[PDB]
RNA sequence: ACUAUGGUUUUUAUU
RNA sequence: AGGCGGCCCCCUGGACGAAGACUGACGCUCAGGUGCGAAAGCGUGGGGAGCAAACAGGAUUAGAUACCCUGGUAGUCCAC
RNA sequence: ACCCGCAGAAGAAGCACCGGCUAACUCCGUGCCAGCAGCCGCGGUAAUACGGAGGGUGCAAGCGUUAAUCGGAAUUACUGGGCGUAAAGCGCACGCAGGCGGUUUGUUAAGUCAGAUGUGAAAUCCCCGGGCUCAACCUGGGAACUGCAUCUGAUACUGGC
RNA sequence: UAGCUAGUAGGUGGGGUAACGGCUCACCUAGGCGACGAUCCCUAGCUGGUCUGAGAGGAUGACCAGCCACACUGGAACUG
C-alpha cells in the first residue's frame, strides 16, 4: 500500500554566544508505497520545521527497485563512507525485526520479508544510505535473462 | 579382508621389536583443516630384518606384550 | 587467524571474578562490628558519609556502609551484612540490614516499610 | 493470579468507555467520562508516544481480564495468517470460556461469567469445567447445573440477552438453558475499539 | 613459484574483465582447461585455446554484451587449505536462482544441474553468476 | 639579569 | 638496520643487463636455533689538540640547583 | 481422591513504584545539609529525585531483594575480532623441519561423494491416540541420533609412490 | 613445568591369572620418553541426560535408567 515514516528526531550541540542555542534535524522516509523508495533531511530551531524540511526532500529524488512476486530475491550488501549495510530474506511479518534506517527503508518500497545488520554502524543518517546502496545490488531475474549464453 | 595401518620406522635396536610412526593424516577436533598426527607405537616383529627408514603395515591381536596388541603384516617399502 | 594458527595454541577464556567474594557466594551473613568512622563529602556531593569494621562469620574484615538517618551500631553488636554498592563513595561494595538484630531502624520512616528496620525490635 | 481492584477508574485514565461493570447505573446518563483523573492526573501532557501503545495493550487485558504472563501466552498462540497476528489474539479472547458465558447470556458482565465458572456451575460437553480461560470450539456444549439452571440472576442476565442484539455465530435457549458455536466470530458484524496496529509487534522491545 | 594457480586464474578472469581486455593468458593446465569448458559450456566466456608441448599455454577469450559485466560474482568457495564438501540432497543454490554452482564430483567438474541429474556430490569448484 | 603565593559551583529540549 | 662522506693502494658480500649453456621443482615462509650493534655504560691497554656529564672559579636569583662564563675528570678516539 | 447437600456474607491482603529514560504527581518537611543506587544525575525555601503525605500505577499468596551462570558477547572471535597514530609486524637477518608448491602419464583409493547392512534402551524436546477441565505430569502409536564398524562403487581434485 | 628414565626398554624358561599383561622369579639384552611437550604436580567421578542460542559454543552431570570408587583411617584379600 503507502507507508510514510519519521525515523530520527534529534538534537544537536550549537555551541554559540552565551553558551547553547535550541536546535533539532529530522530524517524521514516517503518514496512511492511500492517499487520506489525516497528520504530526506532537514534542521531547524523547532521540530515541526526540522520535519517539514526533511518531508519537502522526501520525493525530490527516488531510487526504483526491480521486484518478482512482490519482493527482492537474494542476500545482498550495501555500503556508503563509514557505513555498511546487509540483508537476509527471513519469515513475512514475523522476520520483521531491525530499526527504521534499514526497517523503514524497504516498508516505503512493499518490503516486508527481509531482516538487516549494520554489525557496527548506528548514527541513522549514514546507515540509511547504506540501506539505499543495497536497493541498487540487489538483482531480480526477469530482465536479465539475456546477459549470458543459452 | 583385515584393516591395516601403515608408517615409516623410527627405530629397530631390539632382536624381536621395532617402534613405527603411523602415516594418521587427520581433521583437528575443532578446526577444518587436515593435519599430521603421526601416532609413535611400539610393534612386534620375530623376522628382525626391518630397519630404520622403511616403509610398514601393521595389524592388531590379542595382547602380544607389554603395552602391545599390534604386529607388522607387510615391509611396504625399503630405505631410502 | 590462518588455517594453520591455532593449532598449537587454542584460544584460552579471561576470568573476571568476584566483586563481593567476602560473602563466598551467599546472599547475606552476620557480622560482629569493632569502629565506626566518617568521612569527607566528594567534591560537589556536600554530605559526611558513615562507615564501620566488620568482622564476619568466616573470619574476613570488611568496610560495611551506614545509610539511612539514626544508627546504634557500636563493639560487638552481632548485625546482618548484604551485597551493596554506594557509587558516590570510594570502592564501597558491602551494606548494612536494618530488618535483623541489634540494629535501629532508619529515623521518620513510614514508606518502604519492608527494608528500612520500620518494625520494632524485641525487648 | 488475579486483578481485584476498582474498574470504572480505568476509564478515566484511557479517556473513553471501557463498557466495563454494565447496568442501567452506567448507560446514557450520569456516567461523566474523564473529568479530573486522580490529584493532579489533568495538568499537562506529557504523556509521550510510548504510553499510547502501552494503554493500548493495557485496554485489551482489563476488557478480557486477562494478566501479563497469560497475555504473552496468547500473543504466542495467535497466529498470522497473511496478515495481523493480534486480530487472532482477538480471536483466542473472544473463544475463552468466560467470554462465551459472557456472550451466550448467562451472565450479564465477563465478570459475572467469570464467578459462575470458578463456582463451579457450568459444563462443557456433559462435565463441570472451573478454568475461566478454558479455549472453546465448534460444538463444544456450554451448560448449567441443576442448583444454578434455578438462579435468578443467570435468568435475568438471558432475559436482558434477549433485549439486546445479539451475537450470531453461535446458538444458545434459555428454556433448556444450553448453547454451542455455528460458525466463528465474523468481523462483518462484530467490532472493536482497540487499535490493531499496536499490538503486531510486541515483546520484541 | 606459484602456491596458488587457480587463485591466478580466478585473478585474471575477475580482473581482466575490469582491465576491459579481450583475453588473459596463464600455463595450461587439464584443471583449469575443465574450469574454462563448463565457464564455455554454460555461457560465461567465448572461447578458451591450448598452444604448446613442453610449455603448453592458455588463453581465455573474455564474453561480452549490450550491458555492463557477464561474470557478476565468481566465488570459488573450497581452497587448497580448507576443502568444502556438498551432498546431494544439499546441492546448493546461487543467488536465489540469479547464478549457478560448479563441483568436482567423482566424475569431472560439472554444474551443480548435471550433479543432480547423476546423484552425485563433491567438492565447490565456483559459485558463478 | 624578570616574581613562588587569590581554592570552588552555574543556563535554554518543547509545540 | 641504528649506520656509511676530504684522498690513495690491496682484498671483499650483494643489486642489474645482452647473448649463449647446464640442473630439472631446484621455488616461498619459517616454530625452536645461530647470527648483525646505534648511542650511553663497561672489561684490557694506548692516546688526549679542541670539546665536555661530574666538579671547581665568579656572577645572575628569592635560590641557581639553570641560562650567563673560564677551566676540567668520566667520555669523545684506537686495536680488541 | 472425589461427589451430593446446607446455613451464614460469613473465616481469608499485603508489597512495591510514580525526576528523565518510564506508563502513574505535587503539597508538606529538610535547606549543597542529610539522605540516594539500573544509568544520566538529585538537594542552599515553593525538591515530581531525600523524608512524609493524599492521590495514582503495577504485581498479588505472594511482593521487593540476591548468588552463580547461558544468551545478547564477534566479550579468547575455525565458525567470527584486531596489528602506521587505538592493544599488537617478531629492531634487522639466514635457515632446517612444518606449511604451501608449476605441469604430466601410470598406479594406491586414505581424504570426499553415492549405495547396502548393523546400532544408538526407557523417560524428554517434535506430531499424535488416551488420561485430568487448562496444564505440570503419566501412558500408547509415529520419530531423531551427520557417527563407528563389516561391506560395495566413482578417479574429478589432493594425500601416497 | 626442558631435559627425564634405568622393572626403565625388548627378549628366554618357569610362577601367577578365568584368560591377558613384568602382575612375578631367575637369567639375557641396552634400550625407552621429548616441539604432535618426556620431567613434574593441582583440581576433578562418567553417560543417557539437564540449561542456554537459531547454530558453533559455553554452563551443568544431584532429578532417575545404568556404570565408577569409598565404607572409623589405612592394609590384606579370603569366600563365591
Amino acid at each position: 500500500e503507502l507507508q510514510e515514516k519519521l525515523i530520527a528526531v534529534n538534537r544537536v550541540s550549537k555551541t554559540v554566544k552565551g553558551g547553547r542555542i535550541f536546535s533539532f534535524t529530522a530524517l524521514t522516509v516517503v518514496g512511492d508505497g511500492n517499487g520506489r523508495v525516497g528520504f530526506g533531511y532537514g534542521k531547524a530551531r523547532e521540530v515541526p520545521a526540522a520535519i517539514q524540511k526533511a518531508m519537502e526532500k522526501a520525493r525530490r529524488n527516488m531510487i526504483n527497485v526491480a521486484l518478482n512476486n512482490g519482493t527482492l530475491q537474494h542476500p545482498v550488501k550495501g555500503v556508503h563512507t563509514g557505513s555498511r549495510v546487509f540483508m537476509q530474506p527471513a519469515s513475512e511479518g514475523t522476520g520483521i525485526i531491525a530499526g527504521g534506517a534499514m526497517r523503514a527503508v524497504l516498508e516505503v518500497a512493499g518490503v516486508h520479508n527481509v531482516l538487516a545488520k549494520a554489525y557496527g554502524s548506528t548514527n541513522p543518517i549514514n546507515v540509511v544510505r547504506a540501506t539505499i546502496d543495497g536497493l541498487e545490488n540487489m538483482n531480480s531475474p526477469e530482465m536479465v535473462a539475456a546477459k549470458r549464453g543459452k | 579382508k583385515i584393516r591395516t595401518l601403515q608408517g615409516r620406522v623410527v627405530s629397530d635396536k631390539m632382536e624381536k621389536s621395532i617402534v613405527v610412526a603411523i602415516e594418521r593424516f587427520v581433521k583437528h577436533p575443532i578446526y577444518g583443516k587436515f593435519i599430521k598426527r603421526t601416532t609413535k607405537l611400539h610393534v612386534h616383529d620375530e623376522n628382525n630384518e626391518c630397519g630404520i627408514g622403511d616403509v610398514v603395515e601393521i595389524r592388531e591381536c590379542r595382547p602380544l606384550s607389554k603395552t602391545k596388541s599390534w604386529t607388522l603384516v607387510r615391509v611396504v617399502e625399503k630405505a631410502v | 587467524a590462518t588455517v594453520n594458527q591455532l593449532v598449537r595454541k587454542p584460544r584460552a577464556r579471561k576470568v573476571a571474578k568476584s566483586n563481593v567474594p567476602a560473602l563466598e557466594a551467599c546472599p547475606q551473613k552476620r557480622g560482629v562490628c569493632t569502629r565506626v568512622y566518617t568521612t569527607t563529602p566528594k567534591k560537589p556531593n556536600s554530605a559526611l558519609r558513615k562507615v564501620c569494621r566488620v568482622r564476619l562469620t568466616n573470619g574476613f574484615e570488611v568496610t560495611s556502609y551506614i545509610g539511612g538517618e539514626g544508627h546504634n551500631l557500636q563493639e560487638h553488636s552481632v548485625i546482618l551484612i548484604r551485597g551493596g554498592r554506594v557509587k558516590d563513595l570510594p570502592g564501597v561494595r558491602y551494606h548494612t540490614v536494618r530488618g535483623a538484630l541489634d540494629c535501629s531502624g532508619v529515623k521518620d520512616r513510614k514508606q518502604a516499610r519492608s527494608k528500612y528496620g520500620v518494625k520494632r525490635p524485641k525487648a | 493470579a488475579r486483578y481485584l481492584g476498582p474498574k470504572l477508574k480505568l476509564s478515566r485514565r484511557e479517556g473513553t468507555d471501557l463498557f466495563l461493570k454494565s447496568g442501567v447505573r452506567a448507560i446514557d446518563t450520569k456516567c461523566k467520562i474523564e473529568q479530573a483523573p486522580g490529584q493532579h492526573g489533568a495538568r499537562k501532557p506529557r504523556l509521550s508516544d510510548y504510553g499510547v501503545q502501552l494503554r493500548e495493550k493495557q485496554k485489551v487485558r482489563r476488557i478480557y481480564g486477562v494478566l501479563e504472563r497469560q497475555f504473552r501466552n496468547y500473543y504466542k498462540e495467535a497466529a498470522r495468517l497473511k496478515g495481523n497476528t493480534g486480530e487472532n489474539l482477538l480471536a483466542l479472547l473472544e473463544g475463552r470460556l468466560d467470554n462465551v458465558v459472557y456472550r451466550m447470556g448467562f451472565g450479564a458482565t465477563r465478570a459475572e461469567a467469570r464467578q459462575l465458572v470458578s463456582h463451579k456451575a457450568i459444563m462443557v460437553n456433559g462435565r463441570v469445567v472451573n478454568i475461566a480461560s478454558y479455549q472453546v470450539s465448534p460444538n463444544d456444549v456450554v451448560s448449567i447445573r441443576e442448583k444454578a439452571k434455578k438462579q435468578s440472576r443467570v435468568k435475568a442476565a438471558l432475559e436482558l440477552a434477549e433485549q439486546r442484539e445479539k451475537p450470531t455465530w453461535l446458538e444458545v435457549d434459555a428454556g433448556k438453558m444450553e448453547g454451542t458455536f455455528k460458525r466463528k466470530p465474523e468481523r462483518s458484524d462484530l467490532s472493536a475499539d482497540i487499535n490493531e496496529h499496536l499490538i503486531v509487534e510486541l515483546y520484541s522491545k | 613459484s606459484m602456491q596458488d594457480p587457480i587463485a591466478d586464474m580466478l585473478t585474471r578472469i575477475r580482473n581482466g574483465q575490469a582491465a576491459n581486455k579481450a583475453a588473459v593468458t596463464m600455463p595450461s593446465s587439464k584443471l583449469k582447461v575443465a574450469i574454462a569448458n563448463v565457464l564455455k559450456e554454460e555461457g560465461f566466456i567465448e572461447d578458451f585455446k591450448v598452444e604448446g608441448d613442453t610449455k603448453p599455454e592458455l588463453e581465455l577469450t573474455l564474453k561480452y554484451f549490450q550491458g555492463k559485466a557477464v561474470v557478476e560474482s565468481i566465488q570459488r568457495v573450497s581452497r587448497p587449505g580448507l576443502r568444502i564438501y556438498k551432498r546431494k540432497d544439499e546441492l546448493p543454490k546461487v543467488m536465489a536462482g540469479l547464478g549457478i554452482a560448479v563441483v568436482s564430483t567423482s566424475k569431472g567438474v560439472m554444474t551443480d544441474r548435471a550433479a543432480r541429474q547423476a546423484g552425485l556430490g563433491g567438492e565447490i569448484i565456483c559459485y558463478v553468476a
